[PDB]
């Protein structure tokens, strides 16, 4: 998961 | 004939319209972006989904700020005469009423401007959808254990996470916004109204996704999106 | 027993809910701002309205920034087990992002806070539903010829009028946005869901309505409402 | 007609  | 209702967008038209796709993935090392890990799982489910729905669609990567701007004034410019309604759909880096080109920043009222009641004429009176995979903020959610028209109007702003708020994206998966609008899109397209289906979309993100992170400050958090509509009327994808 | 399906809030408790109306018309002469004539038709208006949709009513007239602020803290904090729903409706002068008290502004967010998923947790998974009637801005439409659930969840935003705009108010009829609303609750409580009737309403507003002003500036100009939604299901204001 |  990452975050834009 | 007989007794004739109006609540729903006229979308048999020859066309049912553009869906431009912005997909930026890779940013010059000046701005300090990171890549966008999974954003092509993202542009290539979008693209299959809304060629299902007849949308004339037109995927660009790895724009500048500059070409993102000079390409909506284009597609703004086309005679739309033919088509049901427009779509654009943008994923990158995000800020609150912001979207990244590769080189730098881009003003979302930029961008939907051009399609203005009075900008765009043959887009007039039909349905504008914006579809926003991007941050709007650097908030994290902790979740809790269960002249005769106006020029905004005819506006849908699909965004992927609420105000002021990250927006989750899985460099495997794709994002989540993306991944379950594109699901209900599927399911849904032909039964639905679209408030429905991207009411639909909001609970999936809600429920099924959760983050997960080595970081305790990232991990085990939530997301809802938010649908910002100045529609007027109902908008099925199909029609009788 | 049989299949059931899941896209409907449950609006079946014993009690639709609080429907908390704070009407701002008087304001301390030190802030500067105008006394807001025919806000009294739209309290009055929503009040009969909501009424009709068997939610507990309560009104509030001139409240200072303080009041509001501990109104929605005290109000947040009662026991909702029995209640379906939520509604607050704040009608005063604002900004974008901005309620005033008659002495001052409130955060919106301030005020929402107080309802979110981890904050109120017998109304954890219910809709809570705040329509804003107050400007969001300085901007003038001159039309066109025609854990595991996000704490900001199940949240949904009415907003009398688009981002950035003003919002319209006629001094003998109440405002355009509260007129529409109470009419389309009015007819189509009973048979549509909340989206679609909200998109009525944004007809009702982008095309019966238009300004009429001596003033060049303000003259002629048109609004669109701004329907943000959080739901995660479907909300009908009957059941069966 | 007045604004808010």
């Amino acid at each position: 998961d990452e975050v834009d | 004939s007989g007794i004739s209702l109006d609540n729903s967008y006229k979308m048999d038209y020859p066309e049912m319209g553009l869906c431009i796709i912005i997909n930026n993935k890779n940013f010059h090392k000046s701005t300090g972006m990171t890549s966008r890990s999974g954003t092509d799982v993202d542009a290539a489910n979008l693209r299959e989904t809304f060629r299902n729905l007849k949308y004339e669609v037109r995927n660009k990567n790895d724009l500048t700020r500059e070409e993102i701007v000079e390409l909506m004034r284009d597609v703004s410019k086309e005679d739309h005469s033919k088509r049901s309604s427009f779509v654009c759909v943008l994923l990158s880096h995000g800020e609150e009423g912001i979207i990244f080109g590769t080189n730098g920043p881009v003003d979302l009222k930029k961008i939907v401007n051009f399609f203005r009641g009075d900008r765009c004429r043959s887009l007039t009176g039909k349905p504008k959808l914006f579809i926003i995979q991007a941050c709007r903020g650097t908030e994290l959610d902790c979740g809790i254990e269960t002249h005769k028209i106006p020029v905004e109007a005819d506006f849908l702003y699909a965004y992927s996470t609420a105000p002021g708020y990250y927006s989750w994206r899985n460099s495997k998966d794709g994002s989540w916004f993306i991944q379950s609008l594109c699901a209900m899109l599927k399911q849904y397209a032909d039964k639905l109204e679209f408030m429905h289906i991207l009411t639909r979309v909001n609970r999936k993100v809600a429920t099924e996704f959760e983050s997960f992170s080595f970081d305790a400050t990232f991990h085990a958090k939530k997301q809802i999106p938010c649908i910002v509509s100045m529609l007027t009327k109902e908008l099925y994808f199909y029609h009788l």
